[PDB]
C-alpha cells in the first residue's frame, strides 16, 4: 500500500 | 483504549513475532546480521536510556542499528532532519515495521531496506499459519473458519 | 549433516532423520528398529530408483539442501513377501479443498 | 517409546519420534498426563478430524521446531501453501502447537 | 561500512 519513497541512513 | 492498554497491546504482538530477540548487543546483532540478505532485520532491546526498542538490519554497507522513538503514544524510526506530517508513526510497533516492508516491496549514501526478519526462535504453528493467510487475504470474515479463529487472526493482521 | 526424512509404504510414514554420510542399510536398521522387518526384507527408493546398500544418503540424493525439516524428502520402502519383494506402493495423502473465493 | 504413532482420520500412520509429538500441547497431554499405571497403553492417537495431507505437515512442523528450538542454526521460513492455511490453523489450533 | 548507529532521512 505505502507509496515507496527512497529513505537515507545516516 | 487509553495509553498503557494500547502499548501493552503492541509489545505482546512483538511477542508473538519470533524475531523480536530481547537482550542482544551491537555485537551480537553484527554476528547474527553479517552475511544474511540485505533488508533482514530483527528487533531488541536499546540499551540506551532513552529508548525502549532497536531494529538491527543488514544494509547495502553491513549490519545498522536504528532506534525506535516511542513519543505521544506512538513508534517512529530515528531521524536526523523531520517533518512531521512525513514521518511514519503507529500505535503498534509490529505495524510501524510492516509498514515499511511492505513500501519496500518496490526495491553514496546507503538506503534503508526491510524485507525479511531474522528469527529468533520458531513462531507457532497456529501463528505461521495466520501469516500466510494474512499474505493471501486482507478480508479475513468471510474466510470458512470459526468465529474463535476469525477473532485469534484479527489479533495480529500483519505479514511478517 | 542431517537429512530430513519421510519414509514411505502403503499407509505408513515414519519420519526420521540421518547422517547425508550414512548409508542406505544403515537407514535400513532404523526402519528395522520401526517397523520390525531386517534389512534383507527391505527395499528402499527415491522415486523410482531402487537405491543400493553400500551407498550414502547423499549419493542416493538425499542432501541437506533437498532434505531439510522443514520439507523432507521421500524415500519408498517395499517389504519381502515370503520370497519376493511387493512392488513399491505408497499411498497419497488426502487432498485440500479448492481455494475460497478470496484467496 | 522413542517413536509414537499418530493416526489421521483417513487411516494414515504417521510415526515420528515421541519428543517431536511433544511439541502438540494437545498430544504432551495426552500422553504425558494421567492414566492407570498397572494398565496396558496404545502407542498411538488417532485424530477423527485432522486428515493426512494436514497431519502430515503438522508432523513437519514438529520436525522443524525441535530442529530449531535451542539452536544456533538460521531459522529458514517454513513453507505453507496458501491451498492448505485454514486447515492448517485449524489442526494446529486443536494441537496447541 | 554504514556506522553501528544510524538514523533516518526521508528523500
Ligand atoms: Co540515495
Amino acid at each position: 500500500v505505502p507509496d515507496y519513497t527512497s529513505i537515507h541512513i545516516x | 483504549s487509553m495509553q498503557a492498554a494500547r502499548l501493552a497491546k503492541a509489545l505482546r504482538e512483538l511477542g508473538q513475532t519470533g524475531w523480536y530477540w530481547g537482550s542482544m548487543t551491537v555485537n551480537e546483532a553484527k554476528e547474527k546480521l553479517k552475511e544474511a540478505p540485505e533488508g533482514t532485520f530483527l528487533i531488541r532491546d536499546s540499551s540506551h536510556s532513552d529508548y525502549l526498542l532497536t531494529i538491527s538490519v543488514k544494509t547495502s554497507a553491513g549490519p545498522t542499528n536504528l532506534r525506535i522513538e516511542y513519543q505521544d503514544g506512538k513508534f517512529r524510526l530515528d531521524s536526523i532532519i523531520c517533518v512531521k506530517s512525513a514521518l511514519a508513526a503507529f500505535d503498534s510497533v509490529v505495524h510501524l515495521i510492516d509498514y515499511y516492508v511492505q513500501m519496500c516491496k518496490d526495491k553514496g549514501t546507503v538506503h534503508l531496506y526491510l524485507t525479511k526478519p531474522l528469527y529468533t526462535s520458531a513462531p507457532s504453528l497456529q501463528h505461521l499459519c495466520r501469516l500466510t493467510i494474512n499474505k493471501c487475504t486482507g478480508a479475513i470474515w468471510g474466510l470458512p473458519l470459526p468465529t474463535r479463529l476469525k477473532d485469534y487472526l484479527e489479533e495480529y493482521k500483519f505479514q511478517v | 549433516m542431517d537429512v530430513f526424512l519421510m519414509i514411505r509404504r502403503h499407509k505408513t510414514t515414519i519420519f526420521t532423520d540421518a547422517k547425508e554420510s550414512s548409508t542406505v542399510f544403515e537407514l535400513k536398521r532404523i526402519v528395522e528398529g520401526i517397523l520390525k522387518r531386517p534389512p534383507d526384507e527391505q527395499r528402499l527408493y527415491k522415486d523410482d530408483q531402487l537405491l543400493d546398500d553400500g551407498k550414502t544418503l547423499g549419493e542416493c540424493g538425499f542432501t541437506s539442501q533437498t532434505a531439510r525439516p522443514q520439507a523432507p524428502a521421500t524415500v519408498g520402502l517395499a517389504f519381502r513377501a515370503d520370497d519376493t519383494f511387493e512392488a513399491l506402493c505408497i499411498e497419497p495423502f488426502s487432498s485440500p479443498p479448492e481455494l475460497p473465493d478470496v484467496m | 517409546m522413542m517413536y509414537v504413532k499418530l493416526i489421521s482420520s483417513d487411516g494414515h500412520e504417521f510415526i515420528v519420534k515421541r519428543e517431536h509429538a511433544l511439541t502438540s500441547g494437545t498430544i504432551k497431554a495426552m500422553l504425558s498426563g494421567p492414566g492407570q499405571f498397572a494398565e496396558n497403553e496404545t502407542n498411538e492417537v488417532n485424530f477423527r478430524e485432522i486428515p493426512s495431507h494436514v497431519l502430515s505437515k503438522v508432523c513437519m512442523y514438529f520436525t522443524y521446531k525441535v530442529r530449531y528450538t535451542n539452536s544456533s542454526t538460521e531459522i529458514p521460513e517454513f513453507p505453507i501453501a496458501p491451498e492448505i492455511a485454514l486447515e492448517l490453523l485449524m489442526a494446529a489450533n486443536f494441537l496447541d502447537c
